[PDB]
């Protein structure tokens, strides 16, 4: 859509004055956005502190480690994980496409089959442990990658328990770890994220034949060529 | 003017005899006497700000008072400007007091202002006259005040009528005057000319569509008619809740009053600026009967009691046209993954055991005092068995009447079942109250900012919409 | 809930109790005018 | 005048409370606040990415030319441009001296052209 | 107990509704969690200016001076002094326990000396 901008309007208060929602709805996103704004525009974004990622298979204990650390996501929010161990897994998983789209984008949209792990035992979550052999696991694990999604809920309070007054929504935020093909022709890929999220603006006209992460590694196999 | 409302022209055609019959007998003519009115007006203050000047043109309603400035502020903007100092001492006219001071008062050719304070000589007032007519010719300086003030002064208005023979009012004189002498001029006036026949008869039409407001007796009889005329169903039920307010005090009924035969009310506000319904008596007494009952089913005090396991669905063959519905439970997919024994996911799964709702008016001047409010609902829950929990509502004119009709034809059905099998529609009565209890809602006043009338408290005040 | 007392021996704190002392003691009290007719001693009308 | 000092007072509510806007206005004043201090005392203040001006003039074509780029004032407010091109002119403007000074000064300006 | 907790919740407003305490206290304290959250897990902890302390002895003068400077606290409040002349002193001053503990911290603790 756009980028962020900086929101120059915030309602002032009278005395003898009705207060409406939107008129505290206004101060609280433009606070909010005015610290996002510091956060990716003065430092930057990204993984701060490494995330690296370790598959284990042993007779005892099949999991999926991810180490402790920090990082920025593009639009602000801070990511803090310590020492997720991941053991359970259910397919064929319906998430919104809107859940990867900017906040800026008001589309709905259809909804893609992923794979989601899980770290406790569940109704419909199958343990790791009961995979029929090394190379069942090791089939399970190729050619694929980790996300993890920041998700964001708005969820109506409770209206009548003790008293029947009227009461608003509230905003939550959620966790997932899906675990994504690497290219598929026709379905939700880490590709088809790269390619969404960085070709939003026409590039100069030699870069045009390439793929992002073909246009990523052509500098990094700079030295390897033309010397 | 008729003081009747006709729907076909036929009934209007057939009523014309009767009016000019009645107009031509000087003997059917009677005098009024409408009480109790207010009167206001204007103040000017200085740049100390403090008043120096006070404006004597008053008016009998708010409405005309803020009418009247930009004409007002217009002639006295171009005319009373423009005029060396030299010519403005000479519209100041200052004449000694009691005390030895001095009083200064303003006029120009008429514009009157009476002056507020005392000076200790003739040059103090006149340069505060110079001041003030400076001062006159800026809004910034004006605040509007009601006259007479530690209440109000109350004025009386004089009228006349035409009555038809055994005490009805065939029709009023639109208005009122402040003395006697004129009633009885423009009275003798319309007599000569309405005698002299040197008529003209006609049939006038209003708004096509009006509804209004009426109070009715535990026996089904009508009172307090009412007079304004709205143009939606949700504006005439949403101006209930200030009507049935006015008329739990004695105060705001107008009196009209008369020689012989005619005796009347009006229930206006607080300020007395609009009407909202009047009618008419043959005697003292009926009036005075008439007043005190209206204001007694204004503070009609009580609560009704519901249980909820009696809401539980019965038809256990769901193969037809209709079945029983269901209660919300407020749940959300997260708690699939608790236990069902859990006591609050419990609570709120399970509607239907040990819940009891109880239902209260909020308009009775003793229930809308909100610690007393507070109170209540702490005897409620001392007296009840330890297990059940309640639900207290407030509620307003609009949703009590919704819940006592519905809430009593499932009374009936259900009373017909257990007594010989003979209810009718016993689903589609209960079907149409599940869909009211979800809607109750407690009733507070709206918010205003306080600084230095009625200033918003947190955690007891509701806020407003952005149009 | 039900209300007790604290103990050095059950928890760590008790009653904190000292001695008040007369000439230490400092005043907490604005006066709401000053130099003005009738909120001065005769003694500290400078006649400005 | 002086350095922006550090805020010292923001009300706390409490139960059936009468609410004045003055307290409203102390909170979103005090946050704002913090916001700027901030970006101020910690990472810096002045021009981040280029802002070169270029003038170019053709019989056809008179502009003046700003690149993108994003700043921070001295008191913490962020300026960003892009790709600003400026061809028309208004001589002899009357604009008020107070827009320079500090946001704690208090005395009335003239205006200059 | 623990390291503060990035916060996850805050209250959201529609029209017609009952306003409590507890709608204007989450969010102030949402705010302000984020600032001092940005202040110390990005940036740091520690006294960023320097801040020498030195002993004066003189006929007339005995001071102890604390030289300007500026610093961040573990919890993202900042401190910033100038100048101070340190010349009176009162001794045996009872101080409570939770002065140098953590905001969260339930126990119980004695005064000290």
């Amino acid at each position: 859509t756009t980028t962020i901008t900086i929101p120059n309007s915030y309602p002032i208060f009278t005395p003898n004055q009705v207060l409406t929602n939107k008129d505290l709805n206004r101060v609280v996103t433009y606070l909010d956005e005015q610290n996002r704004l510091t956060r990716v525009y003065l430092i930057g974004m990204g993984i701060v502190a490494g995330m690296e990622v370790s598959s284990i298979y042993q007779p005892g204990d099949v999991n999926i480690v991810v180490a402790p650390g920090c990082g920025i996501t593009s639009e602000g929010y801070i990511i803090s994980l310590a020492e997720t161990k991941l053991t359970h897994y259910q397919s064929g998983v319906s998430v919104p496409s809107a859940l990867f789209a900017p906040s800026e984008e008001q589309t709905a949209a259809s909804t893609d089959q992923l794979v989601e792990l899980f770290e406790q035992e569940g109704n419909n979550r199958l343990a790791l442990k009961n995979l029929p052999d090394e190379n069942a696991f090791a089939r399970f694990l190729a050619d694929q990658t980790l996300v993890v999604v920041y998700e964001l809920q708005d969820q109506q309070r409770d209206s009548c328990l003790l008293d029947c007054d009227d009461t608003g929504k509230d905003r939550n935020f959620r966790l997932r770890y899906f675990l994504l093909p690497r290219s598929v022709p026709e379905k939700l890929s880490a590709e088809a994220l790269l390619q969404q999220g960085f070709s939003r603006e026409p590039l100069p006209q030699q870069w045009r034949d390439f793929s992002i992460n073909d246009i990523f590694q052509a500098q990094s196999s700079f030295f390897q060529n033309f010397f | 003017t008729s003081k009747q409302r006709y729907a076909t022209t036929e009934q209007a055609q057939a009523d014309q005899d009767k009016l000019l019959l009645f107009a031509l007998h000087p003997n059917f003519y009677k005098r009024l006497s409408y009480k109790y009115y207010y009167h206001y007006s204007w103040e000017i203050l200085d740049t100390q700000n403090q008043s120096i000047v006070r404006s004597d043109r008053f008016f009998p309603s708010t409405k005309e008072r803020a009418a009247a400035l930009e004409p007002l502020l217009q002639s006295l903007l171009t005319q009373l400007s423009q005029l060396d100092d030299t010519a403005l001492q000479n519209l100041v006219i200052t004449q000694p007091t009691d005390e030895d001071l001095y009083s200064f008062r303003l006029q120009i050719p008429v514009i009157t202002f009476t002056g507020v304070q005392r000076y200790f000589s003739r040059t103090e007032a006149v340069d505060a006259g110079v001041i003030s007519l400076r001062l006159i010719q800026d809004v910034q300086n004006y605040r509007n005040i009601t006259l007479g003030q530690t209440t109000p002064q109350k004025f009386t208005y004089y009228g006349y009528g035409l009555v038809d023979h055994q005490g009805s009012l065939l029709s009023e004189y639109t208005h009122h005057f402040p003395t006697e002498l004129e009633r009885e001029l423009s009275l003798q006036r319309w007599l000569t000319h309405i005698q002299a026949n040197q008529l003209r008869i006609s049939t006038n039409s209003l708004d096509s569509l009006a509804y209004i407001s009426q109070i009715y007796n535990p026996d089904n009889q009508l009172i307090l008619q009412g007079t304004q005329r709205y143009t939606s169903e949700d504006i005439a039920w949403e101006q209930g809740n200030t009507l049935m307010e006015l008329a739990q005090d004695e105060e705001n009924f107008r009196l009209i009053d008369s020689d012989d035969g005619v005796y009347g009310w009006e229930l206006t506000n607080e300020g007395k600026d609009e009407i909202f319904a009047a009618q008419y008596y043959n005697s003292r007494e009926e009036r005075t009967a008439a007043i005190a009952e209206i204001q007694k089913y204004s503070n009609d005090e009580g609560f009704h009691l519901l249980e909820h396991i009696l809401l539980r669905p019965r038809t256990k063959l769901p193969d037809l046209t209709a079945g029983d519905g269901f209660l919300p439970i407020l749940v959300t997919p997260e708690d699939v993954n608790t236990e069902p024994d859990d006591p609050y996911l419990l609570a709120r799964t399970d509607p239907y055991s040990f819940w009891v709702t109880i239902v209260l008016p909020y308009w009775p001047q003793r229930f809308r005092d909100i610690p007393f409010r507070r109170f209540v609902e702490r005897t409620l829950r001392l007296e009840a068995p330890a297990h059940i929990a309640l639900k207290i509502a407030w509620v307003n004119v609009r949703q009590m009447r919704d819940f006592e009709l519905a809430y009593r034809h499932w009374l009936e059905q259900l009373a017909l079942e257990s007594c010989e099998n003979a209810a009718c529609d016993l689903t589609g009565t209960l079907n149409r109250l599940l869909k009211i209890l979800p809607q109750l809602r407690n009733v507070y006043p709206k918010a205003t900012l306080h600084d230095c009338n009625n200033p918003a408290i947190l955690n007891q005040t509701a806020l407003g919409t952005a149009n | 809930s039900v209300i007790t007392s604290v103990s050095p021996k059950t928890s760590n704190q008790d009653h904190m109790i000292e001695e008040f002392i007369e000439q230490a003691i400092v005043f907490n009290n604005q006066k709401l005018e000053s130099g003005v007719l009738g909120y001065e001693s005769l003694n500290d009308l400078e006649l400005g």
